């Protein structure tokens, strides 16, 4: 009697889940040629990042940026608690009716 | 206005010119034909319904004579054999792949070029319809459409190719008046179309 | 609804997709009243008294 | 009785299900030609899209 | 005694949900020129819908966008219940008066 | 006694009510000749309204907008509940004035 | 929008006047004449309590 509800929550969390699966990690888009290399990529605690001689004047918060990601697949979490609320509905099992 | 009174004109206009009258009629059809190689095409291009009957087997189905573009509020439409008929469906190619040997009647098709395709490939003859805009030349109607509806546009082109080739720098001049002329041409169109009709959203 | 069919094909491949359904609310009225009166009628000691 | 009611709640859950799964994907709009693409397409933790 | 009322309220409920039928869905306004379409109609979670070849130098904002719409007979809810409160008082099943 | 009274009442629900009806129903301003119709007129869920050629660089906004419109006698109810508590006090039958 | 008017901008063309009353805090002052008008009569004092 359930089964058709129950998949449509499989459903929902699976979508969500994929969807964050593809976009989350933490990446960064930049131009190459305008710092040195090896400073970008150490991980010590304090690190000034230089710019190359070719780019010795040019302005430092221009060069390296983080993408921005959201998840709008995010919000499906309203949506579950009202399908298992009907599913509750259905089978009786801890039900809403009956009581105010 | 007619062939003779456009010639009269442009011979009047372009300075009282009386010795060329057969130049004038080679640059009167080159300026038609290229205007109907631009972008914009006007209302009285558009065809009447034509219809295409073909065999089992072959899904390509030739593009019709004059065609300069498929009229957008137009569609192909399958014909069957009760009178009844459904309105196929454009995609383009790459998405109808998946169609191929799948059976039954066409629903969807693609234009490549010289071609448009019935992919739900039929095993039956079959008979479609469209609307279309048509080259003049190949029109089903007694005068050129262009004679009586766009008279200015063409003389002022004219006189431009021949005033061009005598290198008077009269030419940009007219040049500017047959922009003038088709810049007021296009919003008739959208006004005779528009005309007596209410859009409600949804 | 002629996009279950659809639905039902990415199921079997191990995808998943939205069938529809219609909601139950009626059914558990229906059945929260019939309980009222088996309770009220039948569970009781004696059911038919004078 | 309640026949006609419930079908308004059908409807109504319905059509935002159905909304919802045609849009809320998460999906970018770019310009194909100024980035190298394999680093695109990548998922560890820190790269930089060159 | 109360249908006159009962009506107006009917009528409220009425209007409200026309109007939303009419135009909640989601749709987007476009420039079908500047994208490549059949990028446009996929599900996949994550895609990159490149611009055509004509329009390689655009920028990504610009092209696509979507409608907004709200609904401006979504408190007709306050009005509703102002005449409930009226109805329970022309019949006295639950009624405001003889209490504070 | 409370016939004066009971009126300005109904005048107060009655304007209310009779503004409400002209104005709040969603509707838009817009040009026609920028967009292709068919298109706006569709209720799918996911439509892109294709703009005709002309309009390809212009201010989305611009070509389709939705009229604003407010509801200037939406205020009347803290009107009423004045009234109503003037009447009390004429009638007596439950009323503020004598314990406040 | 009209055929001479075609290109406009719509936002332009209509818009709604804005009204305000500023009569609308005469409840304040309403309040205040009716505790001085409980003062001189007596009937449900605020004097000879707190």
């Amino acid at each position: 009697i359930s089964a058709p509800m129950n998949d449509i929550l499989t459903w929902l969390f699976d979508s969500h889940m994929y969807n964050k699966r593809q976009i989350m990690n933490n990446q960064f888009i930049g131009d190459p040629s305008a710092l040195v290399v090896k400073d970008v990529e150490s991980k010590e605690p304090g690190k000034f990042i230089r710019l190359r001689p070719t780019a010795y004047g040019r302005d430092v918060r221009s060069i390296i940026s983080q993408l921005p990601v959201t998840d709008v697949t995010a919000q499906n979490i309203q949506d579950v608690q009202v399908v298992e609320r009907n599913m509750q509905r259905i089978v009786g099992v801890n039900d809403d009716v009956a009581g105010q | 206005m007619d062939k003779a009174t456009l010639v009269k004109t442009i011979a009047y206009r372009m300075g009282n010119v009386k010795g060329q009258d057969t130049a004038i009629d080679f640059e009167l059809a080159l300026s038609i034909e290229r205007l109907e190689g631009q972008e914009f095409v006007p209302w009285f291009l558009l065809s009447e319904n034509n219809f295409f009957e073909g065999t089992a087997q072959e899904n390509r189905i030739p593009v019709p004579r004059g065609f300069i573009r498929e009229y957008e509020e137009g569609s192909l439409y399958l014909r069957r054999v009760a009178g009844t008929g459904k309105c196929l469906i454009k995609k383009s190619q790459d998405q109808l792949l998946k169609y191929e040997g799948m059976t039954g009647e066409p629903s969807h098709y693609s234009l490549t070029n010289q071609y448009f395709r019935i992919y739900p490939v039929p095993q039956e003859d079959f008979k479609v319809e469209l609307l279309f805009y048509r080259k003049s030349s190949t029109l089903n109607v007694e005068d050129n459409p262009w004679y009586e509806y766009a008279a200015e546009l063409l003389v002022a082109e004219t006189i431009w190719a021949m005033l061009s080739a005598r290198r008077d720098k009269m030419a940009d001049y007219w040049k500017s008046v047959a922009a003038d002329q088709m810049r007021r041409l296009t919003i008739l169109d959208a006004e005779r179309r528009l005309a007596n009709q209410e859009i409600f959203m949804g | 609804n002629k996009k279950d069919k659809a639905a039902i094909e990415k199921w079997n491949k191990g995808d998943t997709d939205f069938k529809s359904l219609v909601m139950p609310y009626s059914y558990a009225q229906l059945m929260t009243a019939h309980a009222y009166m088996v309770n009220v009628f039948l569970n009781r000691d004696p059911i038919f008294q004078t």
